[PDB]
């Protein structure tokens, strides 16, 4: 198949969900809810799994881990703590400067996060201790910089508040590229999140101007320091001038999701060619929060107001399995059948 | 000699030559409505276009068999099949013969004095086997059921392209 | 390939009911028809205490993940939840119009499979005790079921003959399974792998099928195959053998690369329908219907 | 409990499609209109307005899921054409298999299959107080076997016709006799 | 100075564009026509278009013909639901009328 399009129902169990993240595997969703409880259901027979009932404060940011047991937290006390899919116990606690916005683990070390505020640089922290290794932004005016790792764990893409993004490297602070982006005519504006896929090196732009631009990570690399790059493709809306609020990729590079934030709309452009293909609708009134897509199937995952909804492809029933030798036809199948009327390889079954 | 008018299998490409059967998907046997009776009535089958994938099971069929039997049903119709040659009669399949060629003078022939039978397998009076021994008596129209629509034409004449050498025969000008 | 009996474990009142090992590996409780459900052990016999409080008889009975809580298969379409550690009667799943013949658990442990002789084969809870689906499948009672290794994939093993596969998700038929003979199928299993299952049918003729294709591969001959719902095993602690219930006072169990007769154990008075396996040691348990009402445990 | 060897464990048959249920002018095929005209609509209406659930006459009957009017299309009887003497090496090998005649014939030089290829429209059983029958029409020579309508029929009630052995309709003048 | 590519497939359609937004501007319904408010009125266009022909041509190969008169036109509008609702008040010449005898007249 491909691409979703029917609705095909929710779970409205679980009051007051707020975010929603997945693992490498595409079976465990863990939703940080409005009061600390982290729930995670199943997937291929839907049973809640697990409440994690963590904080008595809420929580805002969440991110899984390679081997599929630890996770991360962020409340409104700034406590970033280590959990375990086995036990679900607190590991560490410490207060930062108020702000703290989105954390990101390293790709291939479970050792180090890298860890976001506000009014400051992102900061990357390690696991074993309380270390953390400033980060440098060329800016530093106003310090309101995001900042995530590329997909193989090459290099760290960080976004300042004025426009102009930096590649450094996640120990030594090699700043190898840089690129400003004519942004329409006069003003050049900020950057709110950027991420990245899982096949290849191909990411998305998005400004604070609603327009939508995609890159490729060996293509700045080749440019260098201090290069002019162009879109590999523009991706904007005219019609009803579309904010955005979240940004994801499909399951292996083929398409771009990107949910919105005024009209409760998921749009599904393609990568390929560049054009809309299908708009989707929900609820006219609500207010989408959190937009996740499944990475070996197509899913989506979607939170406004505590409802999620998983759009799931509408499988249509038929026979051919229950009588496998009779095939139901559509019209008059006529023919003859027939032109002429009338090893020991020791394979495991144990191989798992 | 010309052909029939009713007594021919319907939905086949009737040509316009009034001498060359063409066929459809499927086996659905045109009958031509003039054959034996008794004695000798031999004519021989010139192939004009013989494509290949073809089953051109030829032989001798009764007016009691279907039109939409395939050559070779019963103990009334023959068989002769062009892969690896094997015979169907009475439902019976036993790898009898090998194939043949393209683009030669086809012809079968029944030899009864009014019985003693001549029922062999008959190609340029090159035989490919002995078929069957000692039929009962009736009326034997000659069938033709193809898998293709295969363009192949008909001999009536006494100067035969191959003929079986010393026939005992009789001239399709008398009855046709 | 020295298998000798250690312990005999003989006790119950009426005919022994299966014989089922914990699935951790540490416990082999054995129950009976006797609507009476004891908690004896794997190594020595170890006895612990005897359940009470059934209305009718008992097919199957089941286990937890830690091999405490556990379930029964009464025939008072009934499934009375229970527990070791405990022993209260938590729940008791109705939902039934007919007896209860075999259930089994996710390896998430929150589900029950129910195949009962009502037919259609319902989708049960652990946590609610709720019928989430059903699968009407067969117009004969349900002899087995099984899971597939994760728990996506329900094998049908009927009297008919028809070994078809269920999907999970939705619950729909995948494709069925079909012979020119009408056995009865009595009690089939997955592979490690999920691509082969063993068939065992009551036509004295065993088969291995090939599933992603659907072919039989590997037979036996030679068998008592002919009765009741005759259990089969795996066994890799040893060689590649084939651990199966036999209805001649013997268990058969040889191998599948070989194909012969190799080794036969004996000493049961009665017809052998459950045998199971330790998931590590060399313990092969056995016990026979009604004229044995003993356990042989023969330990390499 | 495991003390029953008993009987009924043979089906004979490959449709175990019987389960435990067995509920029992605005459009175009009602018109006045010519014949293909209701020949498309015919397929987006009878793939979803009649139903198959279990019969007390024959095992599976047809109780239509809705409430249809007099002299209007119902469904289509479609299969392999077959030609006139595969139907006896099908009644031989049918007879091997022990699977009853599914062959109802357009004409009496080629007839339809069933068995092997068709649709839902095999579970109209024979009655001899119908209210259907049938008419062969003419789309663009390819020809069909389409089933009208007699009378007002609601929903729930079984669907028969004439096909022209005691049978089990139980008719106030029946023949009782197939042939 | 260049080859100049047009309005009409540039977007991909086939309705011109810069004839809509001349009957746009001479016509006064406001001051100042926006910038792809022709364009998209021009796709709307094309798709009511190409949803009547579908059906009429369809009927009129049903009819056993190869053009088209306006009884097939009749037929394809009065016939479906939406369109019978959008197109109330409207008499097309040569049009005629749909067959509906009642339920009791008839014997
Ligand atoms: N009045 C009757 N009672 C029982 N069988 C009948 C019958 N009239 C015809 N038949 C036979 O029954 C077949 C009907 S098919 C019956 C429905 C479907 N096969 C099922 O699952 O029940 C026909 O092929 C016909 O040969
Ligand atoms: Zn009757």
């Amino acid at each position: 198949q491909n691409y979703p399009e029917e609705a095909d129902g929710t779970l409205d169990c679980i009051s007051m969900a707020l975010t929603c993240t997945f693992n490498r595997w595409g079976t465990l969703l863990a939703v940080g809810c409005n009061d600390g409880r982290i729930v995670i259901w199943d997937f291929l027979t839907r049973g809640i799994a697990k409440i994690i009932s963590a904080h008595i404060h809420p929580v805002c940011s969440l991110c899984w881990s390679r081997d599929g047991h630890k996770l991360v937290s962020a409340s409104t006390d700034n406590i970033v703590s280590q959990w375990d899919v086995l036990s679900g116990d607190c590991d560490q606690r410490f207060r930062f400067p108020s702000p703290i916005l989105k954390v990101q683990y390293h790709p291939r070390d479970q050792n180090k996060v890298l860890v976001c505020p506000m009014k400051s640089a992102p900061v990357m922290l390690t696991l074993s201790d309380s270390k953390h290794v400033v980060l440098p932004v060329d800016d530093d005016s106003d310090l309101n910089v995001v900042a995530s790792f590329d997909r193989r764990g090459e290099y760290i893409y960080t976004g300042n508040a004025k426009g102009k993004i930096l590649v450094l490297k996640t120990d030594s602070q090699d700043l190898v590229a840089s690129f400003r982006v004519t942004t329409g005519t006069s003003n050049t504006t900020a950057i709110k999140s950027i991420e990245f896929a899982r096949k290849g090196s191909c990411f998305l732009i998005n400004t604070a101007d609603r327009i939508i631009r995609v890159y490729d990570g060996r293509e700045i690399l080749t440019c260098g320091r201090d290069g002019e790059p162009e879109p590999m493709q523009k991706l904007q809306d005219l019609v009803n001038r579309t904010p955005w609020k979240k940004c994801c990729f499909s399951g292996d590079g083929e398409y771009i999701v990107a949910g919105s934030a005024r009209q409760h709309a998921l749009y599904i452009w393609e990568k390929s060619i560049g054009n809309l293909v299908k708009i989707l609708h929900g609820t006219r009134g609500e207010l989408l929060l959190d937009v996740a897509w499944h990475p070996v199937r197509p899913i989506i995952a979607s939170i406004s107001s505590g409802v999620v909804s998983i759009w799931a492809q509408n499988q249509v029933e038929n026979w051919s399995a229950f009588a496998p030798d009779f095939k139901e036809l559509d019209e008059n199948v006529e023919y003859e059948e027939r032109e002429s009327e009338f090893e020991d390889e020791e394979v495991d079954v144990t191989s798992v | 000699v010309l052909l029939a008018l009713h007594d021919r299998a319907p939905q086949l490409k009737i040509s316009d030559d009034r001498l060359t059967v063409v066929g459809e998907k499927g086996y659905s046997m045109v009958r031509a409505s003039h054959g034996v009776r008794k004695g000798a009535w031999y004519f021989e089958i010139t192939v004009d276009e013989m494509p290949p994938d073809t089953a051109a099971r030829l032989g001798w069929s009764q007016p009691l068999g279907n039109l939409q039997a395939p050559l070779g049903y019963d103990k009334f119709s023959y068989s002769w099949r062009s892969k690896k040659g094997t015979k169907f009669h009475q439902s019976i399949g036993k790898h009898y013969s090998s194939g043949y060629g393209q683009g030669d003078v086809l012809g079968f022939y029944i030899n009864l004095p009014e019985p003693h039978s001549e029922i062999i397998f008959y190609k340029n009076g090159v035989n490919q086997g002995v078929a069957y021994k000692d039929i009962f008596e009736g009326v034997y129209f000659p069938a033709i059921s193809l898998y293709k629509s295969c363009t192949v034409s008909i001999n009536f004449g006494p100067c035969f392209k191959y003929p079986p050498k010393d026939l005992t025969y009789r001239p399709m000008s008398d009855m046709g | 390939p020295n298998y000798a009996l250690k312990f005999t474990l003989a006790g119950h009142t009426k005919a022994v009911s299966s014989v089922k090992f914990s699935p951790n590996g540490e416990w082999l409780a054995s129950s009976s028809a006797d609507k009476l459900i004891k908690i004896w052990g794997a190594y020595d016999g170890k006895f612990e205490k005897t359940i009470s409080g059934h209305k009718l008889g008992i097919s199957d009975v089941a286990w937890s993940s830690d091999s405490n809580l556990l379930v029964s298969a009464s025939d008072d379409k009934t499934l009375k939840i229970w527990d070791v550690s405990s022993g209260k009667c938590l729940k008791t799943l109705k939902g039934h119009s007919n007896y209860v013949f075999c259930c089994n658990f996710n390896p998430q442990s929150n589900l029950i499979v129910s195949g009962s002789f009502d037919e259609s084969v319902r989708i049960w809870d652990v946590k609610t005790g709720k019928c989430l689906k059903t699968l009407p499948a067969h117009s004969d009672p349900v002899s087995a079921v099984h899971f597939n290794r994760d728990g996506s994939l329900i094998v049908s093993s009927s009297y008919d003959g028809l070994c078809r596969i269920w999907d999970t998700a939705s619950g729909q038929c995948l494709k069925t399974l079909i012979d020119d003979d009408n056995p009865p199928v009595s009690f089939v299993k997955f592979s490690p792998n999920g691509k082969y299952i063993l068939a065992a049918t009551l036509d004295n003729t065993l088969k291995l099928w090939d599933y992603s294709k659907g072919k039989c591969l590997k037979t036996y001959t030679g068998h008592k195959n002919e009765k009741y719902c005759i259990f089969a095993n795996f066994s890799v602690t040893g060689g590649k053998w084939i651990v199966s219930g036999s209805e001649d006072n013997l268990v058969y169990i040889w191998n599948l690369q070989t194909k012969e007769i190799v080794q036969k154990l004996q000493g049961h008075t009665d017809v052998v329908i459950s045998t199971a396996c330790h998931p590590t040691e060399n313990i092969i348990a056995s016990a026979a219907l009604e004229n044995d009402k003993t356990i042989k445990l023969w330990k390499s | 409990a495991r003390a029953e060897v008993h009987l009924r464990k043979s089906a004979f048959d490959m449709f175990n499609f019987l389960a435990s249920k067995h509920r029992q002018a605005r459009r175009a095929t009602s018109m006045d209109l010519p014949m293909p005209m209701r020949f498309r609509h015919l397929k987006k209406t009878s793939k979803e307005a009649v139903g198959v659930y279990r019969s007390p006459i024959h095992g599976r009957g047809l109780f239509c899921k809705r409430n249809i009017d007099a002299g209007e299309m119902v469904i289509e009887y479609a299969g392999n054409v077959i030609r006139s003497i595969q139907t006896d090496k099908r009644e031989k090998y049918y007879d091997s298999k022990g699977i009853g005649c599914y062959m109802f014939r357009i004409d009496d030089s080629e007839v339809v299959d069933a068995t092997m290829h068709g649709n839902a429209a095999r579970f109209i059983n024979h009655s001899c107080e119908p209210n259907c029958y049938s008419r062969v029409i003419n789309i663009d020579g390819q020809k069909h076997i389409v089933i009208f309508a007699m009378r007002k029929i609601y929903r729930g009630e079984e669907l028969t016709y004439d096909y022209k052995l005691p049978c089990n309709c139980g008719a106030k003048k029946c023949r009782k006799f197939l042939n | 100075r260049a080859k100049a590519k047009t309005r009409s497939s540039r977007a991909g359609l086939q309705f011109p564009v810069g004839r809509v937004h001349r009957l746009l501007r001479k016509g006064n319904y406001a001051e100042r026509v926006g910038a792809g408010a022709p364009v998209y009125l021009a796709a709307v266009l094309e798709y009511l278009t190409a949803e009547i022909l579908e059906l009429a041509g369809n009927a009129a190969r049903d009819n056993k013909k190869t053009r088209i008169i306006p009884r097939h036109l009749q037929l394809a509008v009065r016939n479906d639901e939406e369109l019978n609702k959008l197109l109330g008040r409207v008499t097309i010449a040569q049009g005629g009328v749909l067959p509906n005898i009642q339920s009791v007249l008839l014997p």
